[PDB]
């Protein structure tokens, strides 16, 4: 319970979807109400374990 | 002393600053609006010269207006 | 150790006060899209922006699971708490504070039309049980057509006045807001109020300025109208 | 005079309202309290006064303040049905003097008696023993125990002085005209210590 | 004066600037749900001090941005364009000029002047008083002038409105002005609302349109619902001036 | 704080007589006084391990949510039980689970003292998750307690000392970071190397029954959360681990003795 | 340096914790403050004997918030009772920020700091502090320049830490720089505690007091009817319903309006009420008759 | 000025706590003497919500209920500083340090009226008495008796309850080394309240009983009103005792067992045959 406030407090979040996934170790995501952004891959999800048009959390 | 009290405001006061327009001009008392009763019979409305402002980002912000150029001119 | 449990429960209850502060204001209201998993879920806040956010102490997917309002904490955007569907419904059940000026004293005629509307609109509200039983399938929406002034809205107005309730009047320019993203979010809540307190009537005065079969869809202004129509269709099956 | 907490006890009785001291005592004492208060304040201003009624059921009108206004107000009105009860006023003065707004001062009681005492010989010797142990003294402006009574006070006053580090004084104002509003002549202008 | 700025500004900085909101609906008078004019909906508190009665669905509140408790009460909803139109009356306009056409001025007068003093006069006959005067007349007659003149004479509050100032790029901003011109007019009753050249707001049936047309049908839609719809006009009379009415929607 | 440890030394080998004293102290109004009782039983009961002593410490701990009494109680148990040191990891584990990280610091200590001359397998693994935890004071208890059991043994034979050396060096260099983790790493370093690997703090004497100098020095030592100099008392605790001859003429005669050692598995360590 | 500078534990008396909280709560959302009256003992004990509040305003927790009228007036009262105290420091609530100091707080903290190096700024729980169990911490605020000189580490020494985050990493950076959650203990004795434990004297009557029998009998009847409904749903469920995840359980074992839970709540409330209501009436009857 | 304006006294845990503190601090004025101090909170209203209390200098001589000193200045200044901070804050009344009810308090009540309308007598004791709070609330009532003077000034008890603000309540928990003993909540609390009532009932009967013996021989003064009310308790004599029973819980437990047992039973069948193979696995897993 103690830990939950720390996890819970965060800058926020966004929901985007992978438009395209590179071979440069960046992923093309469009966040739904804003424009497109090119961003580095995380530990959990990267190019080999993603297929495009899969909604992904940020 | 003015600069010192103003000092917390002064950091926000500098760049960036937006522009906006005046939905209404509210001419009331210079400082402290009326006091409401119930449990603790004292102020919750402390509004001095005030303006209800609509920004041009299509957002609305309430703010108590500066005592140097008052609401009344606006 | 049996005593230690009892003390740990004491520590627990004091520790619970810590979650309780995030659970209280400031809070933002969102709507639950669906639960992808326990610890995190996909939610859509009332800004027309969607966030992937955490669930505080693994709240049960029961009456959370289908489309409902939920409480989120503002400064984190986290899903702290749940709200029922009735909470944060846009406008209240109307035609009990904004009743029309018209009765069946303005129209005594169009007899066949009068007979039809009363059986179709008024009666399933009263006795759903008789209306299902008879061999007419459960209530679905009505479309009223005609040339201007014929009283398509008039018969709807008339019936709503007599009832005093089971009617939500919404203006079709209330869907729209100044500020983008909010415009479809409005539609869902108001339309949802009807569903919880069923049978209830959602009556739109003039469906046009939204029911365009053509959108420009290049300026933000056009896009927003296109988003109201898109929500509407989805929601129609939802009722 | 300097570092003193004072309880001025105003007598309110059927006796204190006569034409004994022109025009009537009620006006005459009002002049008298202003002269003692001011006199003490004038000497060095660091003394304060309080107000208690010596007579009947004790009431604390005021605790320590310099203010003359309160003494002047209490004095003009008097109960017809009142009479002195010396024991209650001494008891209460001592108790009040302990707690103070300005707290540093020595304990002295100043009392007006414009009535013959209504308490017996056992009572008067009892009170004198209490005053002496606490080393808290009473200065008395006495016209009252002259009225149809003997001066019981006279004995106590001598005993109390010397031993106590506070002073007591017997101030004599003859019964009938002699004034009792022209206080400068017979000193109880300020309370004197004994040490 | 400068010391004064600092103190009044101090109150705002607590909140990190206060935000306008309005009660989206009353669920209780302690916890309200508020819709924000800056955008998202919230569930907010109320002060243990504030009179609970002041806060209602119709009225506006300000909230702390940092703890969403209703900090204070704000007056009703208003639009800056409306506020100036109502406050001002330039030009004035003499009644004498429209004159000599005098019979035609009477017909107008029945709708505009009589319900303002009392609606009782029309109530007596049995029927609600008409809403919305359409002045039409060959070019250059005085249609716009007639509206202005009768108003100037009565000395009741008068909104003179540019109809090409009602529409703007931003969507539902155009929806807001029409309900707003009436709402201000209802607050300050007895009143006259004048829109000149009603053609600007008037749209067609469209849906082959442009963005400009897109906006026009929506203003058109809102006007119907306030004017003769479920909502009604207790003494606000609306004066329309038109050179040729043949641009307006068929419902209108 | 100083008194609270103090009442305990003078009661040494009272056994049951200490019970009346701990109960009173615990009954007392002030929360600080409740801590002072725990000391009293800790010193007195050593040289035994009895039912009587344990039951009251635990009593204090459950009745009170209070962070200090729980942590306090757990340490004293480990001293009573070191006359059958195997019992201690079982009981200390239950208490560590609790919501207060405070209890955990004491848990670390309890184990340390019990095992201090020679330990168990179980005692080391219990301590080990606390070392990793990033709550500063739980990590602090863990690191110091580990050093005590391991004392006067070669760094090669132990993998844990080698690990701890790397950890120590980074934390001491950082100046701005919280004091308790720094203090755990250093106290545990200094102990390990102690006397160039020649002094031990024995769990109990090598004649048969409990080392007095070790128990006094170690008990005050456990406190350094407020006022640091108390930790130095650990000098009194050290026991020399070699025999020294003596004879009629007042000389030392040459004593050769057999020892379970080889110089081909044990050689003089140096830290980092 | 021969400098003291260290972390200061605050020993809070029972009147002082309850009073500060009360003020803080009353004050929401406007930031409210007040002075700590006390005595200093030891060399890091600052004891708050008592507290008073400076008025509730939108201008508080500023050097403008402290009024000479209220402070003097308040001090004068204490003298007649004969209580000598010094201004040990100041307490405040921020209900639009956590249990960390904010920018507006800094000017006030500095003035008290210069006056007494043993005056602290204490943030007291209001209702905004996310990590709030009524965790009160006292901090002093320095700047970056001072830290590199090495003034900063002194302050941090001799305290037990604890991590909070009620407003993201920016708060944490300031939190570490300050003292980093300083330990607060409370001075109490057994007599004061007992007064706080009991709600009222009236429990003596009230514990015994029963409604009307008819109403008790109704309660039993209402629950039974409720339970009877849930029963059908239990029957399918029993085949599993030991499974993790409520989403999965929703279909399998009727995890949508969970029958185990509904039944357990109905049984607990019914149980305690029926026994207590029977026991009371029956016990009273034997004593009275 | 009104005495009658109380029927409910709600007191914060702060005021109750505050008196305990003032006894020692004030310089131990009390014992034979008394310390009465002002109560700050809501007044001019029926339900009294006491926010706070502070000590006022008082020297009491009990025996003679005509002699006392009370600080005249204290009430005025103290009310003004507090008012600004919270404007509900006014002078609610005064506390008396017991030990219980007296007649000496009657004399004391009259002077309080001139300063502020109040006459509420709250007897907050610093000495533990009662299983609950040693606090009583009293409202001055006028009743006629026919044993003594006609029309007496006396006290009828009026119900006392407690409050607390939300932060303040969590604060009450923080100081305690417990949460609370009772709240009349779930299964566990609810019984604790019943046995607390029963002990509380026994304490009540004894006060009245001991007193009647004393009237019977060795005279104490009596009132017609108290004597009548006591007689009434005998006269009212209950009727018959019936109804109330449950058994519901056993089904809940029983159904619960078969759901947890489902897993156990399956584990039992696999586990037994596995038992010799498990030794090689366990060793291996444990080895590294």
């Amino acid at each position: 319970l103690r830990e939950e406030l720390q996890l819970l407090q965060e800058q926020g979040s966004y929901v985007g979807e992978v438009v395209r996934a590179m071979d440069k170790k960046k992923v093309l995501v469009k966040v739904h109400p804003e424009g497109k952004f090119v961003v580095d891959v995380d530990k959990n999800i990267d190019i080999n374990d993603v297929t495009p048009n899969c909604r992904v959390a940020l | 002393k003015i600069k010192e009290n103003s000092e917390k405001i002064k950091v926000n006061k500098t760049l960036p600053y937006l522009v906006s327009n005046v939905i209404e001009l509210l001419d009331v008392d210079p400082n402290d609006q009326e006091e409401d009763g119930a449990n603790i019979d004292l102020d919750s409305q402390r509004k001095g010269k005030c303006a209800v402002i609509k920004t041009s980002t299509r957002q609305t912000y309430f703010l108590p207006v500066i005592g140097l150029v008052d609401a009344e001119k606006l | 150790i049996k005593d230690e449990q009892k003390n740990l429960k004491k520590e627990f209850l004091h520790a619970q006060e810590e979650v309780k502060r995030i659970q209280s204001i400031p809070l933002v209201i969102g709507q639950f899209l669906e639960a992808v998993d326990q610890n995190t879920a996909i939610v859509g806040s009332t800004t027309g922006s969607n966030y992937y956010v955490r669930i505080l102490s693994t709240i049960d997917r029961e009456l959370l699971k289908p489309n409902a309002s939920v409480a989120l904490h503002k400064h984190s955007n986290a899903l702290v708490d749940v709200l029922p569907p009735e909470a944060d419904s846009s406008i209240m059940m109307l035609t009990s504070d904004q009743k029309p000026d018209v009765m069946y004293a303005d129209i005594g005629g169009m007899d066949i039309q009068k007979q039809e509307v009363r059986e179709a609109v008024e009666l399933p509200l009263t006795h759903f049980e008789l209306y299902k039983q008879i061999g007419i399938d459960p209530p679905r929406g009505v479309l009223m057509y005609g040339p201007p002034g014929c009283g398509k809205t008039m018969l709807a107005k008339a019936v709503a006045h007599h009832t005093t309730a089971a009617f939500i009047r919404v203006v079709g320019s209330e869907f729209v807001q100044k500020y983008l993203g909010e415009g479809p979010r409005m539609v869902r809540d108001v339309f949802r109020l009807a569903k919880e307190n069923a049978p209830a009537i959602i009556f739109i005065d003039e469906i046009d300025a939204i029911a365009t079969k053509r959108f420009d869809a290049q300026t933000g202004a056009d896009r927003e109208v296109q988003r109201i129509l898109l929500e509407l269709l989805n929601q129609m099956d939802g009722f | 005079m300097v570092l003193e907490s004072t309880m001025v006890c105003v007598d309110n009785s059927e006796y204190m309202r006569n034409g004994d001291f022109l025009p009537t005592r009620l006006q005459a004492q009002q002049d008298a309290v202003n002269i003692v208060c001011h006199s003490k304040t004038r000497s060095n201003p660091e003394n304060n006064v309080g107000l208690i009624t010596l007579a009947n059921d004790c009431e604390v009108l005021t605790t320590l303040t310099p203010d003359t206004g309160r003494i002047l107000s209490k004095l003009h009105t008097v109960q017809p049905k009142g009479k002195i009860t010396f024991c209650t006023g001494i008891r209460v003065a001592h108790l009040a003097l302990k707690h103070r707004q300005g707290k540093n001062h020595k304990m002295r009681i100043i009392a007006f008696v414009g009535s013959p005492v209504e308490d017996n010989e056992k009572d008067l010797v009892k009170l004198a023993k209490r005053l002496k142990k606490e080393k808290v003294n009473v200065d008395i402006i006495n016209f009252g125990e002259e009225e149809v009574n003997t001066e019981k006070l006279t004995a106590f006053v001598n005993t109390l002085n010397g031993k106590d580090g506070t002073g007591s004084h017997l101030v004599t104002v003859p019964p009938g005209p002699s004034l009792a509003d022209a206080l400068i002549s017979s000193p109880i202008l300020a309370g004197e210590g004994g040490a | 004066k400068q010391y004064e700025k600092s103190e009044n500004d101090l109150k705002a900085l607590q909140s990190v600037g206060q935000i306008v909101g309005e009660v989206l609906k009353q669920l209780t008078e302690e916890k309200f749900i508020v819709k924000a004019t800056n955008g998202p909906r919230y569930v907010v508190g109320c002060r243990r001090q504030l009179d609970k009665s002041k806060l209602k669905p119709g009225t506006r509140v300000a909230l702390d941005m940092t703890t969403l408790t209703i900090m204070r009460y704000l007056p009703r909803e208003v639009d800056p364009l409306v506020y100036n139109m109502s406050h001002e009356d330039p030009g004035n306009v003499s009644y004498s000029e429209i004159g000599g056409l005098s019979e035609q001025i009477r017909e107008l007068r029945e709708v505009i002047e009589l319900p303002l003093t009392n609606p009782e006069l029309f109530q007596r006959v049995g029927i609600i008083p008409p809403k919305g005067c359409l002045l039409y007349g060959p070019p250059g007659t005085g249609k716009t002038l007639l509206a202005r003149a009768v108003a100037s004479q009565l000395d009741c509050n008068f909104l003179k409105v540019v109809s090409s100032s009602i529409v703007d790029k931003y969507i539902g901003e155009s929806a807001r002005l029409i309900r707003e011109m009436f709402n201000y007019a209802r607050d300050h009753q007895p009143c006259i609302i004048f829109m000149d050249e009603i053609d600007a707001i008037g749209g067609r049936r469209f849906s082959e349109g442009t963005s400009a047309d897109r906006e026009i049908q929506r203003t058109l839609m809102e006007l119907l619902n306030q004017m003769d719809g479920f909502d009604t006009l207790h003494r606000v009379k609306m004066i329309m001036a038109t050179n040729r009415p043949d641009t307006l929607d068929p419902a209108l | 704080r100083g008194l609270a440890v103090g009442i305990a030394l003078v009661m040494y080998g009272r056994m049951e007589e200490a019970d009346a004293l701990i109960e009173s102290l615990c009954r007392d109004k002030d929360p600080i006084l409740r801590r002072s009782g725990m000391y009293t039983v800790a010193m007195a009961y050593c040289g035994s391990g009895n039912n009587k002593a344990i039951r009251r410490l635990l009593h204090v701990a459950v009745s009170d949510v209070n962070d200090d009494v729980r942590r306090a109680a757990v340490e004293s148990l480990g001293f009573i039980l070191f006359r059958t040191p195997e019992q201690c990891p079982s009981v200390v584990s239950l208490l560590s689970e609790s919501y207060n990280p405070h209890v955990r610091y004491g848990a670390a200590m309890a184990l340390g003292v019990c095992c201090a001359g020679t330990g168990n397998k179980e005692a080391i693994n219990l301590l080990e998750p606390m070392t990793n935890d990033p709550v500063n004071y739980v990590r602090q208890g863990a690191l110091i307690a580990s050093a005590l059991i391991m004392i006067q043994q070669t760094e090669i034979t132990c993998p844990k000392v080698n690990q701890f050396r790397q950890l120590y060096s980074k934390v001491i260099n950082d100046k701005h970071d919280d004091v308790m983790a720094k203090f755990g790493a250093i106290l545990a370093q200094g102990i390990l190397d102690a006397g160039g690997h020649n002094v031990t703090i024995s769990l109990q004497s090598r004649t048969g029954h409990t080392h007095m100098p070790s128990v006094v020095g170690v008990l005050v030592f456990t406190q350094f959360w407020f006022w640091f100099p108390l930790s130095h008392f650990l000098s009194l605790a050290y026991t020399p681990t070699c025999i020294i001859g003596l004879n009629k003429d007042l000389k030392m005669p040459k004593v050769q003795y057999k020892s379970n050692c080889k110089p081909s598995t044990f050689a003089y360590p140096a830290p980092l | 340096a021969p400098a003291v500078d260290t972390a200061e534990q605050v020993y809070i008396s029972s009147l002082a914790l309850l009073k500060m909280l009360k003020h803080g709560r009353a004050g929401v959302p406007m930031e409210v403050m007040g002075l700590m009256l006390g005595e200093f003992v030891d060399d890091y004990t600052v004891r708050v004997i008592d507290v008073f509040a400076m008025p509730q305003s939108g201008t508080g927790v500023s050097v403008e918030a402290v009024d000479p009228v209220f402070q003097a007036k308040m001090l004068d009262m204490l003298k007649q009772t004969g209580r000598p105290e010094m201004v040990v420091g100041w307490y405040h609530s921020h209900p639009g920020f956590g249990c960390w100091l904010s920018g507006v707080d800094i000017n006030t903290q500095q003035s008290f700091e210069a006056l007494s190096e043993r005056a602290v700024a204490v943030v007291v729980d209001p209702i905004q502090s996310v990590k709030g169990k009524v965790v009160i911490d006292a901090f002093r605020l320095i700047n970056a320049n001072m830290m590199v000189l090495g003034h900063e580490p002194r302050q941090t020494t001799s305290n037990l830490g604890h991590l909070n985050k009620p407003s993201i990493q920016a708060l944490i950076h300031g939190l570490n720089r300050h003292y980093y959650s300083i330990t607060i203990n409370y001075r109490k004795n057994e007599l004061e505690q007992k007064m706080l434990l009991n709600l009222h004297k009236k429990s003596w009557m009230e514990g015994l007091t029963l409604q009307d029998y008819s109403e008790h009998c109704k309660h039993n009847e209402s629950v039974v009817k409720e339970m009877l409904e849930l029963a059908k749903n239990y029957n399918k469920a029993v085949e599993e319903e030991d499974k993790m995840t409520p989403e999965q359980l929703a279909i399998k074992n009727v995890g949508k309006q969970d029958p185990k839970r509904h039944l357990e709540e109905h049984v607990d409330v019914l149980m305690t009420s029926n026994i207590v209501q029977c026991l009371a009436a029956m016990l009273d009857t034997v004593v009275f008759k | 000025m009104p005495e009658l304006a109380v029927q409910k006294v709600v007191v914060h845990p702060l005021v109750l706590l505050s008196v305990v503190d003032h006894f020692n601090r004030i310089g131990k004025v009390g014992n034979q003497k008394r310390v009465v101090g002002v109560l700050l909170g809501s007044w001019q209203k029926k339900v009294l919500d006491v926010s706070n209390s502070f000590a006022v200098p008082f020297d009491e001589d009990d025996k003679d209920d005509s002699v006392w000193f009370l600080d005249h200045d204290y009430l005025e200044n103290m009310y003004g500083m507090f008012k600004k901070v919270n404007a509900r804050e006014r002078i609610v009344g005064w506390y008396h340090t017991g030990p219980k009810l007296h007649k000496n308090d009657i004399a004391i009540n009259e002077l309080m009226k001139r300063y502020c309308p109040n006459s509420v007598l709250v007897i907050i004791d610093v000495k533990p008495k009662d299983l609950g709070l040693p606090t009583e609330a009293y409202i001055s009532v006028e009743e006629v008796h026919d044993d003594g003077t006609p029309t007496s000034k006396t006290f009828e008890h009026v119900t006392s309850e407690i409050g607390a603000e939300e932060a303040e309540e969590v604060g009450v928990e923080h100081l305690l080394r417990d949460i609370k003993d009772t709240t009349v909540g779930t299964l566990s609390q609810r019984i604790t309240n019943q046995v607390h009532g029963l002990k509380g009932l026994n304490s009540k009967l004894l006060d009245i009983r001991t007193y009647l013996e004393k009237v019977a021989s060795g005279k104490l003064p009596i009132n017609h009103h108290i004597i009548y009310q006591l007689q009434d308790v005998f006269n009212l004599l209950p009727d018959a005792s019936l109804q109330e029973f449950v058994k519901a819980f056993y089904l809940k437990t029983n159904d619960q067992m078969v759901v947890v047992y489902l897993a156990s039973l399956i584990r039992s069948v696999v586990a037994l045959h596995n038992l010799i193979n498990n030794k090689i696995a366990n060793r291996d897993a444990e080895k590294k």
